[PDB]
């Protein structure tokens, strides 16, 4: 799982 | 390497332009898998790929599941400090 912050 | 502690100034209407994996579900830290171009983490020059973030402004994010650790870094505003180790 990616996320962008 | 050694810790850095490393300074990073975002604007209210700007995201810092990183990319995050890991996490404590999956046994590993909160990791930077991509610092995206002209964005505060690539401007600053002290945030790279493979980096773990130790901590965020004194929050100690070790051990801490991925969407947590995501939402308290997307809480930081204004001139915000990154605890960070390539190990």
């Amino acid at each position: 799982p990616t996320s962008i912050i | 390497g050694p810790i850095r502690k490393v300074l990073l100034l975002k604007e209210d209407h700007e995201g810092l332009g990183i990319s995050i994996t890991g996490g404590k579900e999956h046994g590993v830290p909160i990791l930077i898998s991509e610092i995206h171009p002209g964005q505060p983490a690539d401007r600053c020059g002290g945030l790279h790929v493979g980096d773990a973030i130790l901590a965020v402004n004194g929050v100690n994010l070790r051990d801490t599941k991925h969407k947590e650790a995501v939402t308290i870094l997307s809480q930081q505003r204004g001139e915000i400090e990154f605890e960070v180790v390539y190990v």
